[PDB]
């Protein structure tokens, strides 16, 4: 019988004996649940995860919650199976930890649910999409100069204070909208007030009804850290494969993954490589986001953001996900405090899909265009500091005249700021946004005031904001 | 100079317990003279080749490491 | 001599912005040298603590 | 009741006793041995218990080297922790680690007072409420950086700056005004300066006052670890019996914690960040919080820092900075241009120099004496390159008045008296704040640079230059 007997208790590390022949494969889940039977001991429902065999008919396990009050010799019961994670229709609104559990006060998801594996090999190679898609998020500065793919990872160099989270509602907002696509948010070590913060702005937003949650936030132990974007990445997988749509998938602050994978790594005895990370960095990583594909079927594609420790590009922990990301999008302070929403970056955002093969030749002169005149204005900066903003030229006003033109349009009224701003909100095809900067560029548009181009949509309807003015 | 002098040499194909008794071998002979009312100048030629002699010595014979791994 | 004292203002205005941006550049590639001997620092002190806790194991 | 050794590993010596018997931890155990033959060496040993080990084993730190030693010897068990000599017998002598005079002028009876080194530290109602200034009489202490009393420390002085100078002035004023025993706690530092500052003591003559301890750099690392706490429980009998104000000079409490690193590796200890032995901060802590004043009594701690390489990130002046409470920082420079002691004015700091502490003119003062002699400190490559004619106004009476403020800050000590000639001075709190208020205020701009050099008060300035010139 699979019944267990606990040896070992050091932290997290807990070492479990069985019979022999009876052991759990690794990576399967052991439920610990005892109710006291006197006054000395203490109630506990605790999961364990199999990370090694040691011999002797024992297992070492990383724990998931505290282990106070665990005893040596208490029973362990074997699952048969890893974490199995609710899916289905039934975890869209949802919030949820690392084990699958409801965090919220709504309700419990019913035992005849179905729960697929956490730990799942990737898909094959004979499943993949052959072609590049581009992903349409109906946010111009994405659409045009860092265009994303079905399939892609993109990375968020904004912190606080930029409205991270308004373009996390909106791209939620916008695939869920056109595409038909559940996303899936993935909080892997995050403060939680800051949690609580994200989960009642995206109720207000209403964009939630569409979304699902996975918080392992700061308290939990790191073995319950390092499983949370599996975890936000099973859910998404049931709407890759079973629905076959196109999905998001947001794990933010994946630094908090390898560094919660580096001290799992710590505490199980492992000789640490260089600059401290585990010596499976590269595989751990890989393992996470070698799910993150496009198959025959669907898609998940995954905006992910990146500490960048000790700010530089050179660490191993930023190495390691640099070399899966398809797409940056910087955000920039002084870009919101000029009044651009969203305070994308255009010049530091780069794409890997931004080619004339993946999207197109239009689309690519056209961008390819929008960033010369942006560097061109980027660098009449100081000219226009200290010669005043006369007698640059004649080729260089007009620039300067078509790029901050080219600037303040990069800015759209989402459908997230209608509750702070009245403003409805528009979904701008890619087709429409190249159209619009070309026109811009040819310079259709030049006589039109500029307060114009702010906060507008397309280019149909900056003509109507230049007549109300 | 050598009508006044000892020279002491260990070498490098000489053993590492060899390079590390070597100033004490020195300084016993400076001791011979210095107690008896002599004046002696004794010049130890790189102490950090002794240090790394002796850094070979301990962990060959199982010591633990320290900064840089010397005991 | 008014035209000489205003290209001296303006060569030394420029000079020292080019003295800036030297200073500037050489910056750049001392940080990434201290990055590069920051990442060999912590690994040398990483693997000589794990080495002196293997020792006695 | 009786053990014998198995294993001797450099410094450590593993001894097994009889089961039931077994020494608690940091007693003495001694090895005393005569040689049956010429075969062996004689030995005389104190071993001090540091760990338990399981099989009735125990693994202790020699106090001096362990050549010569054979596994099966047997070993002594005194049943107590080192004892070590206190009263006014130990005043005067110079000690070893195991409270035995090195000097040749004679032995300790044995009914004399014992005391044992380890005791916990004083608690948290024993301690004094307030916080009150040792006031030493030394011009740049007394303004610029006070002295807790019962605060830690620390003097960052090499040679030829005079620190011998002045760890003998603050002997000397401190037996002379508070009454207070001075102890010398020697850790671990360069047994030539030791002899040098013990015939200084011999010719000062304030030495009847002090009590020196020495474990030098050519002991064994478990002597170099005790000798601060024995120095350490020779002043705390005149704290706790008598109600003195003692001093307690550790030479290089960075050799307290590097001995501990040599000694941890070889008792089977995981390495910690720096090298350094995982119980760095609780040693370091049990050392320095025996350093307190108490409700009768005090001991305030002057302790000399070597910083290896000047690197103050390092951990083991990390934890020693976190129990200090000022800096007394020696400079060359000022030793160079005769200002005697050569403090350093801008870099000596003290946890005191608050208003709500040191009083509220002595702190507009010493903190106006800072501001201008950062301003003369800005002004040194000006002076020294460009020239001295050509500043200003406004900023020649800041060089003007600062030039007379760094003079000011010197004194003449009572132990130069047999070097110079003039008898020195002590110097109150209350007139060098009168003194470099006047000075500040502009009142003595008409004397000259000199006649501020080596004088005690502030009346002495006038009564040298009526001796000099105007």
């Amino acid at each position: 019988m699979t019944r267990g007997r606990v040896i070992q208790v050091m932290g997290p590390v807990v070492d479990v004996k069985f019979e022999n022949g009876h052991l759990p494969a690794i990576y399967n889940a052991l439920k610990i649940q005892h109710k006291a039977r006197n006054e000395n001991e203490v109630d506990i429902d605790l999961t364990l995860e199999v990370a090694l065999h040691l011999g002797d008919d024992t297992v070492r396990t990383i724990a998931m919650a505290s282990t106070d009050g665990l005893i040596r010799g208490m029973e362990v019961i074997d699952t048969g199976a890893p974490i199995s994670v609710p899916v289905g229709e039934v975890t869209l609104g949802r919030v949820f930890n690392v084990l699958g559990e409801p965090i919220d006060l709504e309700g419990d998801i019913p035992a005849d649910a179905r729960r697929d594996p956490i730990h799942r090999p990737a898909p094959k190679f004979e499943e993949l999409a052959t072609e590049v898609e581009i992903l349409e998020t109906g946010i111009k500065v994405v659409d045009l100069l860092a265009p994303y793919i079905k399939g892609g990872k993109i990375g968020l160099f904004g912190g606080a204070g930029v409205g991270k989270t308004v373009l996390i509602q909106e791209l939620i907002h916008n695939i869920a909208q056109e595409h038909g696509g559940i996303s899936v948010f993935a909080g892997v070590g995050e403060r939680t007030r800051e949690g609580n913060d994200l989960y009642h702005e995206m109720k207000d937003s209403g964009v939630i009804s569409k979304t699902a949650m996975v918080f392992g936030q700061m308290n939990e132990p790191p073995g319950a850290r390092m499983r949370v974007a599996l975890t936000g990445l099973t859910m998404a997988e049931y709407f890759r494969d079973e629905q076959g749509q196109d999905v998001l998938l947001f794990i933010d602050n994946i630094f908090r993954f390898t560094q919660a994978g580096s001290e799992v790594s710590a505490l199980l005895g492992r000789m640490p490589s260089a600059v401290g990370y585990q010596p499976t960095l590269a595989t751990e990583m890989g393992q996470l986001q070698e799910r993150i594909t496009s198959t025959a079927k669907g898609s998940i594609t995954s905006i992910q953001a990146i500490y960048v420790p000790a700010d530089d590009y050179t660490d191993p922990a930023p190495a390691t996900t640099f070399s899966h990301l398809d797409a940056t999008t910087n955000l920039e302070r002084k870009l919101a405090e000029m009044g651009i929403y969203p305070a994308v970056d255009p010049l530091a955002s780069t794409s890997r899909a931004l080619a004339p093969e993946i999207v197109g030749e239009e689309h690519y002169q056209v961008a390819r265009k929008v960033q010369q005149t942006l560097q061109r204005y980027k660098e009449l900066q100081d000219i226009i500091a200290i010669l005043g903003m006369d007698e640059l030229s004649d080729e260089d006003k007009l620039v300067v005249h078509r790029a901050r033109r080219i600037q303040f349009f990069l800015s759209q009224n989402f459908h997230v700021a209608e509750q702070f701003t009245g403003q409805p909100g528009s979904y701008v095809p890619v087709k429409e946004t190249v159209r619009g900067f070309k026109e811009i560029l040819e310079g259709k548009y030049d006589h039109l005031p500029e307060d114009a181009f702010r906060l507008v949509g397309r280019i149909e309807e900056v003509v109507e904001k230049a007549k109300a003015m | 100079a050598l009508d006044y002098t000892i020279v002491v040499t260990a070498s490098a194909s000489q053993p590492a317990p060899l390079l590390f008794l070597a100033p004490y071998a020195g300084v016993a002979m400076g001791e011979y003279f210095m107690y008896k009312g002599k004046h002696v100048l004794v010049v130890y030629d790189d102490l950090s080749k002794q240090a790394a002699a002796y850094r070979e010595l301990s962990l060959l014979l199982r010591r633990p490491p320290g900064r840089e791994a010397y005991p | 001599l008014l035209d000489a004292k205003a290209s001296e203002h303006a060569a030394r205005m420029t000079a020292m912005k080019n003295a800036t941006d030297n200073a500037n550049e050489l910056i750049r590639t001392l940080t990434l040298s201290y990055n590069r001997a920051r990442q060999a620092a912590i690994t040398q002190e990483i693997t000589e603590i794990v080495a002196g806790a293997n020792a006695l194991q």
